[PDB]
């Protein structure tokens, strides 16, 4: 149990200081070997003090040296000495200092950044900081308001270019632990921890000192489901149960346990995909969209409140969700944190070393800080932070919110090669997890549409398709959208496949279903909604049959499209949010509205399109687009549609089912206008007769058959406002 | 439930960080990345079973619990720590697209920490073979070296004098007399002798893995230089005395002791690395770590399968792929804080801006930049320089290459990167063997090449200034010959650079008239002299100190004799030289205004020719002089006329004030230098003053002085 520093002075010689704990206090043991430089011995004096303890020879008198020693129960502290030759002459390190050591604390290792527990038992701790040059280690006990130790680190024997490090023989009696950097005293809370404690607002947050305990995931396996084959249902953690009407005990609704408890009702939608929205810890203030860190889950959403809770109670419910055959998905936003350019908001990373970590001046019109998401330090953050998340917590995939922002510069610029999303396509740990790239930005500047580089392995969230099937079923669009946005997206997706695209018609923020259906204002006007015949809930009956049957469609149209149909929480039981297009405005699911009649509709045909989708996967779950010769267009009578007709808001696809065991055809016609029309069925062959499947103007008896049978080349009257399905047998 | 070792070895699943074998929880965890094998297995072998060949334990992998992503892993119980390991992966043959996968190949890991092959040095395997199978050490669960409580130097740059040195060569001679010669131990010896010259930092020439007999098998040459890497993580196991001792941990450990004897005589130590290319060569080359795991990652490949070749070596190094530049980052972290390296100088590093086919529009948006293009700003020098460890370190760059690439002054720097002035050389070259039109070019070169560095921001110790290297002609044959001879390289003499801008100083060859061998000796001490005058880091090469001859040969790359090696013998013969550098060394140590953090300015420096105030700067011009303000010496009077003719050139006018001579490369030794440990130092002096009293200094041709400014 000793510590050797060898300073090099500054009169070509050499000076090596032995440092020993005491089974209590500390034996220092200074040693000048060679000679000539120091010819008629030379005195330690320590601090210049009276005292000096002059050097005898210690060994052949080719080694001098002198022994001090420093009571117990000390508190980590510095031996600052200088030594003078037997004619007043001074000796200094190289540098020109007095030389300086070490007691109570070892010099540490420049990795792993972090905390990290060696196998004597002594606990290193390793920070960077380039802008720094002067960190301290504060470390707090049970309650502590001021540090319970304070360490100063020395700039030269603790650290390792720019890497401040120190090791402690042992952290007993103390619970957390912080940094301070280049002299201001408030506590930051370091990058690397994996374990952190409660946020408290001017910010402070400490890491834990506590190891999270090993976590036996037993027989728990990947479902490495193919991306065709997926049905994804964003969820917040918090809304999704917090409301009574879950039937969950207090504390345990609106966490992990209560989301893995409803596992059943996603299996009852045929979701095998949960996209959570951001479970990083995050300022209550600003919302989940702004994460303080980026190793731990949030603890609010533990039933104790605490991290390491948390940490247990989110692996939980993965294992769950693997056991189930339900993947996970991690909504990350890496492109910004809850810091701010004061001091009172600085915490984690904008105190350290915001000159790395940071864009200069952020960007314009934003407040929060913006990362430099490019710089290597934030490349080597984030890759570890995501390689945490998929080899400590088994996630599945990821769900890079603003991910347009990720391909900027330092300066704010366009990068034609933005390191990051190469670093992230080709992490040979994550080449098995999905990748998905969401344009939306919580921030109030829209960046650009462009193209976003993928590799053939990133999906995208397409809003194009939100839009498109809004306008369409608005009457304001031409049917060549909705044909363009039927099959797949190819405009967009023509390298990858259909299944790179993610569909949907409603998010977490916008308006909801029944609120794209019930509220249409001047304000609205972006979200291309439809009131219906009157703004706000009615109670006319026709306008209400209409309102009913634009929900159909919207759900239809969303499983019927080539894609991964990304489903919203709420949409599946008309989770109104009141004409509100913030996502700050909802608020927990009432699992009340299970029992009704409406809710009864929307699941049974969420079930039975995700049932289709699965039976007939060579049409909906394929891995690249349809043929150009099994599709074919018709309008009113099997004739050309109007595709630059704009007045024309009626379509019909046939896709003839390739038989490459047999296969039907399938015939959809779409009908957003205002009155019926005909539609002529295709051709079929003897013995085989159209099965009307969906028919959108129908009550639930009927609404969706597993039938009705028609004869080929039958007239089928299509009513305004719907969406009608047949299946040849 | 399986065992490895007859039952005794458990086998878990592992993890897949960090690459490499790592000891750990009783165990070993085995990581290696892979893309396109479809199967691997670790293969075990102990020492008497790789020598004659034979796999002694072989673990497959299965592809569901010991593959996350592309990562190979697998746990092993055990001590292991007294075996080698390989692995064996199956994949798709298929050189025209890029794939090399053979199961009848072991490959050595590329994080293995030692590669165990042969331990003599020159001396082939058990049949001639060159080329016998190699492993990997497997690590202890501690380490076994004291490093004494060795801090690190950081030593300021502007500080430093560099000596590039030759491991084995620097004590290979018999007339070294040390007790393990060619071996870091052997030269453990002469870090004092190193100390005493005046150098406080060594470059050391590639000792990272490689074969020496890869040109033995095929010819009968050898491969001295070492510019040809096996394994990265690995240091030349040949080097050291141990060999394949304790599995090459003792060879580990003696690189390590090496480095810290020179930070106990206040030596700092710079790597020489070669990232460019691996000695795998082309597709006809030998397959033993890289091409075996990845090939159409580890390396850069045109479209159809070919190997492009940047480095001239056969194969370029896919430095700017994301996994290549974690590995090679890596590389340089391990290096750093396991073996208390300072600083790295980077081999043809303009390889290591040029772009990979990643970004190629094929591959991303999957339809219509390319392979190999320069770039603005690299991915991988970006990730070097603003590394957490890596930033403060030493980082010097040779930035040119084979490819026709050439980035001194431009390359990627972040105002932290260094490089190797190769204008520098040119210029002090020409200039110094008088050639017309490099007086203002000369200059520059003496105030650290504000004209390359300045702009951008870097400083004048951002110059690493050279006259010679290990490539190139030596000091001595820089004045002894006009053109290479390389007959001895066997190439028909076709090696080597052509324009060499040296003069032979009248006659050619060692065997010269008196005149022009006191010539050469004028011009050897001249290029010293310009060396450290010179704003910039100074870097010579072994033996420059004493008049190291290779007989004309520019590149003796596969010469394992004296050619190459320091002669300890003739440094006595030719110790005027080696006190006339000690001595310049020691001068500019002194002086406070010759290795400047800045670049100078009018205020302290000032430009002179034959009459103060007024240089020359013409095309004809041959002379230069300048005058420093000085904080320790008052004043500096530095000259140069590389002019064929004498002059009495007059001195800056300093009332109350006489310039006292201190060096001239003309005066027959030791008073080429004056010290006071001559004991006639003031009659010296005096048997000049009637020159010095009138502000005059007669110089001779193709020569310089250095004068200081003494009260009078
Ligand atoms: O970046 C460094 C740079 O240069 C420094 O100094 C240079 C230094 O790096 C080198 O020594 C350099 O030498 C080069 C070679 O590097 C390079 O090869 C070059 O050009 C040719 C060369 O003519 C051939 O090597 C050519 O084809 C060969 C393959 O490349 C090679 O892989 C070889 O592979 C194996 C071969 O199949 C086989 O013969 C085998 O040998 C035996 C085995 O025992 C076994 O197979 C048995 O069964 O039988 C065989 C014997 O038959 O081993 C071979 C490899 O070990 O196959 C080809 C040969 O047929 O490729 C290259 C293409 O470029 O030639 C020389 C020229 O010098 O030059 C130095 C210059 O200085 C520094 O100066 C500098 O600082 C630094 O920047
Ligand atoms: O340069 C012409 C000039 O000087 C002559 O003396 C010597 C030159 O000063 C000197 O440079 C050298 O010329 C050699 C070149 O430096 C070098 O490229 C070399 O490889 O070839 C040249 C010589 O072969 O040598 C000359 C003398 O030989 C000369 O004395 C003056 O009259 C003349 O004005
Ligand atoms: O004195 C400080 C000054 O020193 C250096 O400037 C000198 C140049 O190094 C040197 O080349 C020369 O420049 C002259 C050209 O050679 C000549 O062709 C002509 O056109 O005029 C030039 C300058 O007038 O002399 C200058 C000093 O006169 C150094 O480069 C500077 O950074 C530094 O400020
Ligand atoms: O989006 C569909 C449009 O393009 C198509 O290739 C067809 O010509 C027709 O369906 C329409 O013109
Ligand atoms: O098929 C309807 C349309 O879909 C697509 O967007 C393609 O352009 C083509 O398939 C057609 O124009
Ligand atoms: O990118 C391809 C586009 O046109 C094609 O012919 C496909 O049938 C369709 O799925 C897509 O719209
Ligand atoms: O899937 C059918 C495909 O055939 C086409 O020639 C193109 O590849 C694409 O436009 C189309 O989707
Ligand atoms: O390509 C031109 C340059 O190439 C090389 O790197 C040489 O070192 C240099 O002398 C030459 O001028
Ligand atoms: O100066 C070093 C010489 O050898 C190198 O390997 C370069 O490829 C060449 O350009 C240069 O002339
Ligand atoms: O032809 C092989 C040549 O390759 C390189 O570019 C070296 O600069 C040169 O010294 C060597 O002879």
């Amino acid at each position: 149990a000793r510590s050797c520093y060898r300073f090099r002075t500054d009169d070509d010689g050499v000076v090596d200081v032995a440092v020993s704990g005491e089974d209590g206090g500390y034996a220092v043991s200074v040693e000048v070997p060679g000679t000539r430089g120091r010819e008629g011995g030379l005195v330690l004096r320590a601090s210049g003090s009276g005292e000096g303890v002059p050097l005898a020879p210690a060994a052949g008198g080719a080694s001098l040296a002198a022994e001090l020693s420093f009571d117990p129960t000390r508190a980590p502290f510095y031996l600052s000495f200088l030594l003078t030759d037997a004619s007043g002459a001074e000796i200094r390190t190289h540098r020109k200092t007095s030389f300086r050591v070490p007691v109570g604390v070892g010099p540490g290792s420049p990795a792993p950044l972090g905390m990290s527990i060696s196998g004597d038992g002594a606990v290193n701790f390793a920070v960077y900081s380039k802008n720094a040059n002067a960190v301290s280690l504060y470390l707090y006990a049970a309650a502590g308001d001021e540090p319970a130790l304070e360490i100063d680190l020395d700039p030269y024997i603790h650290r390792t270019g720019n890497v401040w490090h120190v090791s402690l023989a042992s952290v007993d009696g103390y619970v957390s632990y912080a940094f301070c950097c280049g002299g201001i005293r408030r506590p930051l809370l370091d990058p690397y921890a994996k374990v952190i404690g409660d946020f408290v607002s001017s910010m402070r947050c400490f890491a834990s000192l506590a190891i999270a305990p090993s976590y036996n995931w037993g027989r728990d396996r990947h479902p490495r489901l193919p991306l065709e084959k997926l049905v994804v249902y964003r969820a917040n953690v918090a809304l999704f149960t917090k409301d009574r009407s879950s039937g969950l005990p207090d504390d345990a609704a609106g966490t992990f346990t209560g989301l893995s408890a409803k596992v059943e009702h996603f299996r009852s939608l045929g979701v095998n995909a949960i996209l959570l929205e951001p479970v990083f810890p995050f300022h209550q203030v600003k919302g989940p969209y702004f994460p303080y860190h980026f190793f731990s889950p949030m603890n609010l959403y533990s039933s104790k409140g605490l991290s390491v809770s948390a940490i247990k109670s989110m692996k939980d419910m993965v294992r769950v969700m693997h056991r189930n055959g339900i993947e996970v998905l991690l909504e990350v936003v890496f492109t910004h944190t809850a810091e701010g350019e004061s001091e009172c908001q600085t915490i984690s990373m904008r105190g350290i070393d915001n000159s790395s970590y940071y864009i200069a001046n952020g960007i314009a019109g934003c407040k929060a800080s913006i990362l430099n998401c490019n710089h290597p330090v934030t490349q080597k953050l984030i890759l570890d932070s995501l390689r945490h998340w998929v080899l400590d917590f088994h996630v599945d995939g990821f769900c890079f919110i603003n991910a347009p922002f990720l391909v900027r510069g330092p300066g704010g610029e366009y990068l034609s090669r933005p390191p990051l999303l190469e670093a992230i396509t080709f992490d040979p740990v994550l080449s098995m997890t999905k990748i998905i790239a969401d344009p939306w930005s919580p921030l109030d500047i829209s960046n650009v549409q462009f193209p976003f580089p993928h590799w053939k392995r990133w999906a995208e969230v397409n809003t194009r398709f939100s839009i498109d099937v809004r306008k369409f079923l608005k009457r304001e669009a031409l049917i060549s959208d909705l044909a363009t946005r039927l099959c797949g997206s190819g405009d967009l997706f023509s390298t990858r496949g259909p299944a790179f695209s993610f569909n949907h018609v409603s998010r977490n923020s916008g308006l909801s279903l029944v609120d794209l259906v019930s509220f249409s204002n001047d304000d609205l006007l972006s979200e291309s909604s439809w009131n219906c015949g009157e703004e706000g809930p009615s109670e006319n009956s026709a306008v209400l049959q209409t309102r009913l049957r634009q929900i159909r469609n919207f759900l239809f149209i969303l499983f019927v499209s080539l894609g991964v149909p990304v489903l919203n929480m709420g949409d599946e039981c008309g989770h109104s949010a009141a004409g509100s297009v913030s996502y700050k405005d909802r608020g927990p699911l009432n699992w009340r509205g299970m029992k009704t009649t409406f809710v009864k509709e929307v699941t049974g045909f969420i079930s039975f399109l995700t049932a289709l989708r699965s039976r007939r996967g060579d049409i909906f779950q394929r891995r690249e687009f349809l043929k150009l010769e099994n599709i074919h267009w018709y309008g009113s009578d099997l004739c050309e549609p109007g595709w630059d007709d704009p007045t024309s808001n009626f379509l019909c696809m046939h896709i003839n089912a390739e038989v490459d065991s047999v296969r039907g055809d399938l015939y959809i016609c779409f009908n957003a206008n205002e009155e019926s029309v005909s539609a002529a069925l295709p051709a079929l062959a003897e013995g085989s007769v159209w099965l009307r499947l969906v028919d959108t103007s129908l009550a639930f008896p009927g609404f969706f058959a597993t039938v009705q049978q028609v004869p080929g080349l039958s007239s089928y009257h299509v009513e305004a406002h719907t969406c009608v399905l047949f299946e040849s047998k | 439930e399986r065992y490895a070792l007859g039952g005794a070895c458990r086998v878990l699943a592992g993890m897949p960080a960090p690459l490499g074998a790592t000891a750990l929880d009783g165990g070993v965890n085995f990581a290696v990345y892979s893309a396109g094998a479809s199967a691997a297995s670790l293969c075990l072998f102990t020492p008497d079973d790789l020598e004659a060949d034979e796999v002694t334990e072989e673990v497959p992998l299965d592809p569901l619990f010991n593959r996350t992503g592309n990562v190979w892993h697998v746990f092993i119980e055990g001590e292991l720590h007294n075996m080698l390991y390989g692995y064996r992966f199956d994949g798709m043959f298929a050189p025209h697209c890029g794939q090399y996968f053979d199961v009848s190949n072991v490959v050595v890991d590329p994080y293995a920490k030692a590669v165990i092959s042969r331990g003599e040095y020159g001396v082939p395997g058990p049949g001639g073979d060159c080329w016998p199978q190699m492993a990997g050490m497997i690590p202890l669960p501690y380490s076994t070296f004291d490093w004494q409580g060795d801090l690190p130097l950081r030593y300021p740059q502007k500080d430093l004098v560099i000596y590039e040195m030759h491991l084995r060569g620097f004590t290979k001679h018999s007339s070294s007399n040390v007790e393990h010669p060619g071996t870091y131990i052997g030269a453990i010896s002469k870090l004092d002798y190193l100390k005493e010259l005046g150098v406080n930092c060594v470059e050391l020439m590639p000792c990272h893995e490689f074969n020496e007999l890869e040109y033995f098998s095929c010819s009968s040459k050898m491969n001295f230089w070492g510019y040809s890497t096996i394994n990265f993580f690995s240091p030349m196991i040949r080097y050291s005395s141990g060999g394949i001792r304790n599995c090459g941990r003792d060879a580990i450990n003696e690189f390590k002791t090496f480095v810290r004897e020179a930070h106990k005589r206040g030596i700092e130590v710079i790597m020489d690395v070669v990232f460019n290319h691996t000695a795998e060569g082309n597709e006809k080359g030998p397959i033993l770590s890289f091409r075996g795991i990845d090939n159409s990652t580890y390396y850069m490949l045109a479209p159809k399968g070919e190997f492009y070749n940047y480095s001239g070596c056969g194969n370029t190094f896919n430095c700017n792929h994301p996994v290549v530049r974690e590995f090679i980052v890596d590389c340089l972290r391990y290096w750093v804080t396991e073996m208390h390296v300072d600083g790295f100088r980077f081999d043809l590093a303009s390889i290591m801006t040029r772009g990979c086919s990643l970004w190629d529009p094929v591959n991303v948006y999957g339809s219509p930049t390319t392979t190999g293009t320069p770039l603005a700003t690299p991915p991988l020098i970006d990730m070097i320089s603003n590394d957490p460890i890596l930033g403060d370190v030493k980082l010097i760059a040779e930035a040119w290459d084979a490819g026709g690439l050439y980035q001194v002054g431009q390359f990627p720097h972040w105002k932290i990167w260094s490089e190797w002035n190769g204008k520098y050389r040119d210029i002090v070259r020409q200039f110094i063997k008088g050639t017309d039109g490099f007086a203002g070019g000369f200059a520059e070169c003496l105030c650290g090449s504000p004209h390359l560095y300045q702009a951008g921001g870097r400083k004048p110790w951002h110059s690493i200034n050279f006259v010679c290297a290990h490539d190139g002609f030596t000091l001595a044959d820089l004045v002894t010959y006009n053109k290479k001879y390389n007959s001895s390289n066997g190439e028909d003499n076709r090696d080597g650079e052509n324009h060499n801008l040296s003069w032979n100083c009248g006659e050619e060859g060692e065997f010269a008239g008196l005149s022009v061998k006191r010539l050469r000796k004028r011009q050897m001490r001249n290029f010293f002299v310009s060396l450290m005058v010179s704003q910039g880091v100074p870097m010579f090469y072994m033996g420059d100190e004493y008049g190291h001859t290779k007989g004309g040969n520019n590149n003796t790359y596969c010469h394992d004799h004296y050619v190459n090696y320091f002669r300890w013998d003739k440094k006595e013969e030719s110790s005027d030289l080696q006190r006339f550098c000690s001595l310049m060394t020691k001068f500019r140590k002194q002086c406070e205004s010759l290795g400047l953090a800045d670049f100078p300015t009018a205020q302290r420096l000032h430009w002179h020719g034959h009459q103060p105030g007024k240089p020359d700067w013409s095309e004809t011009s041959r002379f230069v002089a300048f005058s420093t303000k000085d904080e320790t010496k008052g004043e500096i009077y530095v000259a140069f006329n590389a002019s064929h003719l004498p002059a009495v050139v007059g001195l800056p006018e300093r009332p109350g004030y006489r310039w006292e001579p201190l060096v001239d490369t003309g005066k027959p030794a030791p008073y080429d230098f004056l010290t006071d440990d001559l004991p006639d130092r003031a009659h010296a002096v005096h048997l000049f003053s009637h020159f010095l009293n009138s502000n005059l200094y007669p110089m001779l041709s193709y020569s310089s002085i250095i004068l200081e400014l003494q009260p009078d």
